[PDB]
């Protein structure tokens, strides 16, 4: 078996979490309880991949619940599959990080990472041959996002030949209030060009304009905002979760997406979608703009590697055709340089309530633009020194900001020189 | 003419046993390279990685000096 | 005497070779639980189906096979699948963690660490024969395992067993079904190494597969199952001569005579016919001419290359089921005056028959028609160099960037390694041009 250890830090990191446990428990047919109630082979076989088996038939997630205040794992204890969760899985302090990257990496965060790292330890010499480590924050507060990427450096001490991969919440100012925002993303981003495999751009600048453009919702909750993320990481999941071929382990999916070490942040897309259906319009949605839960248009780049998902019972040969007709009238956003970069996975299981669905994984150089829009802000309070005092007063240098904003912007311009290249 | 057999025969003998020399010597010095290679990559990713902790104590230590 | 080792490594391998040892079983006469009740000779035996089965005191003929993947999933289904009580458990060789579609994780870091305990169960299988022949590899190209850890099983095997001959049937990859950006890596990679240590290897093109089932057997998406009960029948065609024999019975290490002039040109091109589906089958029998016809239809090649556009070195025709020299002869020169078949100087231009009497099976439920007679040609044609050619401008144009080498860089291996490959396809490709050219 291929396990895979999850681990929810901070607020966000724990909301989406917990949905995304809801969500494929739902497909997998386990209640509340632990208990499997479904009707299909299918979803067991694989289940062992998030999924522990105690005496009893019981299946507990694979997962460990991290905060520096009790307030959103109190929540997720008592909201719904509370009592599925490992209760000594839940790891939580009391000063907070008071959305300080500094606290959650250096201070509040490392006086609770030992414990953390407990439990990790646990859950994977409980493993047959652990696969790796998906992580679930926010860039934008501090409990997510300096003790989350502290996390991952530690993790890796320990297994550093393992897979690690984030789901990561970029901030918005349609979003959140908070205005030191683009200090922790800054900060997160320079950790995770180095330390993880493959992260997901989870942007809640797109989140927002799909809740309010496409579904018509004019005052978003975050109750909206994480349908999308809990549908996208079903989405992404479903070759690590069911049989299949392609894209079946971390690994594999990395290898085949991941051209060059630091190119490793995924633009991941969803169809349909639609406020409150034929496979060309199935994958001709999963290609839109509007459907790209980060706020990029991969018409102002290209892609380096791109996995597409199918999920329910359609014709594999409409699949095919439609896959390829896509690449053909579009051979202009495909890098040449890389022959058949498009790969394509079919599962029988739909998700909830759907027919059918599509879900999209692009390594486009326009995720540039979320890069770009970041350093932005980034750079208007670093040029004035805007409220620097939180992250000195915790022991930072203006060396490790200078550091942080460069390394990104190197990011930039290495997306910007494979968009650039080509061929002969 | 027996001298002439005797000595295609042991020409046989003797390059059938060079080839499976030389092929155990270079299988034998790639695997020694690669788990050297490997090895060292592994060791300059920890190494970068204590370099944070390093750093992580610095900026622990200068919290403390600014109290 | 004169037995067969036949190793199916990785996912391709392995699901090959199940649909392999299901055809011989239906060829033989035995049943899933291993028994045979027309072998009237308990617990061994000379018989020619002996090549490719031993036999138990108890009666059952057991394939002299070894199934090893990397991870287990695969090998599994063998396990607890139809056939499961064929094999010893011993003969399925699994581990956790497989080589992620990384060349460099199936022949080092992951391969290393059951290559021994392959070898062990290999020596086994060799300990139990009384001539041992050589070895039979199926694997892919594209996968990490079929790649890396065949090279490295191949390496081992020269040491271990000195010149005794090792062919391959080898996947070549197709965007179709293809599973891993990287397969044009570790295809070259894999050529590379194993080439000195391969002394004969049938490619498979799953396009060319792909392509056939889609046409001559109008299915509109072909599995694996489809492609490889395909493959099956081309592959029993080639060593049926080693498990049945008769008076026209010609060995496959005498067609290897005539295929392989140099050491390093050892790639025959393979054909079949007829592939067709039960409901065009029912009306018209396929006469000896008509199959004949067909492996000259660059349609029915295994690998899709334009032997017109090259020179022939070889050309055999392996005949199955109801055939005579008479007609065979009659359909030859036929083809002789309406047919580019273009040989290079150096080489005589006659055609290498050899008839099997036994007629050729279908699984159950299968796509194939049951035919009274088949044929495979197998061909040394310059041509099959374009397969060559077609690998490595995929892999030129990613490595000029260096795409996903740090995956191989990784795991140990050195970018001096990819550079040594590709040079010996470059070498490869000028050595095909070559042995065409004119004499002087
Ligand atoms: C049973 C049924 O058809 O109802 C379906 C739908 O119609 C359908 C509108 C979905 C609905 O989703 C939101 O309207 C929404 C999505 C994100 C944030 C806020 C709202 C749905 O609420 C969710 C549920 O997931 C299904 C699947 C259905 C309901 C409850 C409406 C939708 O989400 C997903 C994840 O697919 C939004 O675009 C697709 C198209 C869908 O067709
Ligand atoms: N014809 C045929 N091709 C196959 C089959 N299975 C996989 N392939 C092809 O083999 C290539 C992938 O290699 P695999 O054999 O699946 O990989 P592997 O040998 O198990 O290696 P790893 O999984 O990376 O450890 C692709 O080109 C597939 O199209 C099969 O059953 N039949
Ligand atoms: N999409 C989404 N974003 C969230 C959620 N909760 C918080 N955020 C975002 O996360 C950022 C704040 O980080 P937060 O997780 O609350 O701080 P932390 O608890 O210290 O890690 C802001 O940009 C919020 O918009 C959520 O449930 N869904
Ligand atoms: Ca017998
Ligand atoms: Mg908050
Ligand atoms: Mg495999």
């Amino acid at each position: 078996m291929r396990e895979i250890v999850h681990i929810q830090a901070g607020q966000c990191g724990n909301q989406i979490g917990a949905k995304f446990w809801e969500v494929i428990s739902d497909e997998h047919g386990i209640d509340p309880t632990g208990s499997y109630h479904g009707d299909s082979d299918l979803q067991l076989e694989r289940i062992n991949v998030y999924y522990n088996e105690a005496t009893g038939n019981k299946y507990v997630p694979r997962a460990i619940l991290v905060d520096l205040e009790p307030g959103t794992m109190d929540s997720v204890r008592s909201g719904p599959f509370g009592q599925i969760f490992r209760p000594d899985n839940f790891v939580f302090g009391q000063s907070g990080a008071g959305n300080n990257w500094a606290k959650g990496h250096y201070t509040e965060g490392a006086e609770l990472v030992d414990s953390v790292l407990d439990v990790v330890r646990k859950e994977s010499e409980s493993c047959d041959c652990l696969q790796g480590f998906q992580l679930t924050h926010s860039l934008g507060g501090g409990t997510g996002s300096g003790m989350g990427t502290l996390l991952i450096s530690k993790i890796r001490e320990e297994y550093p030949d393992r897979i690690m991969n984030t789901f990561s919440v970029m901030p918005s100012p349609k979003v959140s209030d908070t205005v030191v925002e683009p200090y922790n993303a800054t900060l997160s981003v320079h950790q995770l060009v180095e330390n993880t495999d493959e992260t997901y751009c989870i942007d809640n600048e797109a989140l927002y304009d799909i809740c309010f453009r496409t579904l018509k919702l004019t005052t978003p909750t975050y109750g909206d905002l994480n349908h999308l993320v809990s549908a996208t990481m079903s989405g992404v999941t479903t070759c690590l979760r069911f049989p299949g071929q392609l894209n079946a382990d971390l690994r594999k999916l990395a290898v085949n997406m991941v051209p060059f070490p630091r190119l490793h942040f995924f633009m991941p897309g969803f169809a349909p979608l639609t406020s409150r259906l034929t496979v060309p319009e199935l994958t001709q949605q999963m290609f839109d703009s509007k459907n790209m839960m980060a706020a990029c248009d991969p018409r102002h780049g290209r892609y380096l590697t791109v996995a597409a998902i199918f999920r329910g019972r359609m014709s594999m040969k409409e699949v095919d055709e439609q896959m390829l007709n896509v690449q053909n009238k579009n051979s202009s956003y495909f890098v040449e340089w890389i022959p058949n970069n498009v790969k394509t996975a079919v599962c029988d299981i739909p998700p909830r309530g759907l027919k059918m669905s599509a879900t999209f994984i692009g390594n486009s150089t326009a995720i540039q633009e979320l890069f770009k829009r970041i350093s932005e802000q980034f750079t208007a309070m670093f040029r004035r020194k805007a409220f620097l005092h939180w992250y000195t007063g915790e022991g930072m240098d203006e060396m490790e900001f200078t550091e942080a904003e460069s390394n990104m912007n190197d990011l930039v311009s290495e997306y910007q020189q494979y968009q650039d290249a080509t061929a002969d | 003419k027996r001298e002439h057999e005797r000595e295609v025969i042991q020409k046989a003998i003797e390059e059938n046993n060079n080839f499976i020399k030389m092929a155990k010597e270079k299988l034998a010095q790639k695997m020694e390279s690669n788990k050297e290679n490997r090895e060292a990559h592994l060791a300059a990713m920890l190494e970068r990685l204590q370099e944070k902790d390093k750093h992580a104590e610095e900026v622990r230590k200068n919290k403390e000096l600014k109290e | 005497m004169r037995e067969c080792i036949s190793i199916h490594v990785g996912q391709a391998g392995v699901q090959i070779g199940n649909a392999c040892w299901e055809l011989y079983c239906l060829e033989h006469g035995i049943q899933p639980d291993g028994q045979m009740p027309s072998d009237k000779t308990i617990g061994g035996g000379d018989d020619s189906f002996n090549t490719f089965f031993s036999e138990t005191g108890a009666g059952k003929h057991v394939p002299r096979a070894v199934f090893v993947d990397l991870e287990p999933t695969v090998i599994d289904e063998v396990r607890t699948g139809t056939y499961r009580q064929l094999f010893h458990p011993e003969q399925l060789i699994t581990g956790k963690e497989d080589a992620a579609n990384n060349y460099a994780r199936g022949h080092y870091t992951i391969g290393k660490e059951i290559i021994d305990l392959v070898l062990d169960r290999i020596r086994k299988l060799a300990d139990q024969c009384t001539g041992l022949q050589g070895f039979l590899v199926f694997h892919s190209f594209g996968g990490g395992t079929g790649s890396g850890f065949t090279s490295l099983l191949m390496e081992r095997l020269s040491v271990d067993y000195g010149k005794k001959s090792k062919l391959e049937f080898s996947i070549y990859p197709a965007p179709q079904v293809s599973t891993a950006v990287v397969e044009p890596y570790n295809s070259i990679l894999t050529t590379h190494t194993t080439l000195e240590h391969s002394d004969c290897a049938f490619m498979v093109d799953n396009e060319a597969i792909y392509d056939i089932c889609r046409r001559n057997l109008d299915i509109e998406r072909p599995t694996y199952t489809n492609l490889n009960r395909l493959i099956s029948q081309i592959v029993s065609s080639i060593t049926a001569s080693l498990r049945f024999d008769g008076a026209l019975n010609v060995d496959l290490t005498e067609f290897q005579t005539n295929l392989v002039p140099y050491p390093r040109i050892h790639f025959p091109l393979a054909t079949y016919a007829p592939v067709i589906s039960a409901e065009k089958a029912y009306h018209e029998q396929l006469s000896v001419a008509e199959i004949t016809n067909a492996c000259f239809e660059p349609a029915n090649q295994m690998v899709k290359c334009d032997p017109r556009h090259g020179k022939y070195m070889a050309c055999c025709l392996l005949y199955r089921g109801d055939v005579v020299p008479k007609d065979v002869n009659a359909a030859i020169a036929t083809i002789k005056t309406k047919r580019s078949i273009q040989f290079v100087d150096w080489c005589p231009t006659g055609f290498k028959v050899g008839i099997n009497y036994q007629p050729p099976t279908v699984v159950p439920g299968g796509d194939l028609a049951k035919v009274q007679r088949a044929v495979c040609m197998l061909s040394n044609t310059t041509a099959i160099a374009e397969a060559w050619a077609r690998l490595d401008h995929k892999f030129d144009l990613m490595y000029a960037k260096r795409a996903f080498v740090h995956w191989y860089v990784g795991e140990g291996m050195e970018e001096g390694e990819f550079s040594e490959a590709r040079e010996d396809m470059a070498a490869l490709e000028k050595d095909y041009e070559e042995v065409g050219v004119d004499s002087v």
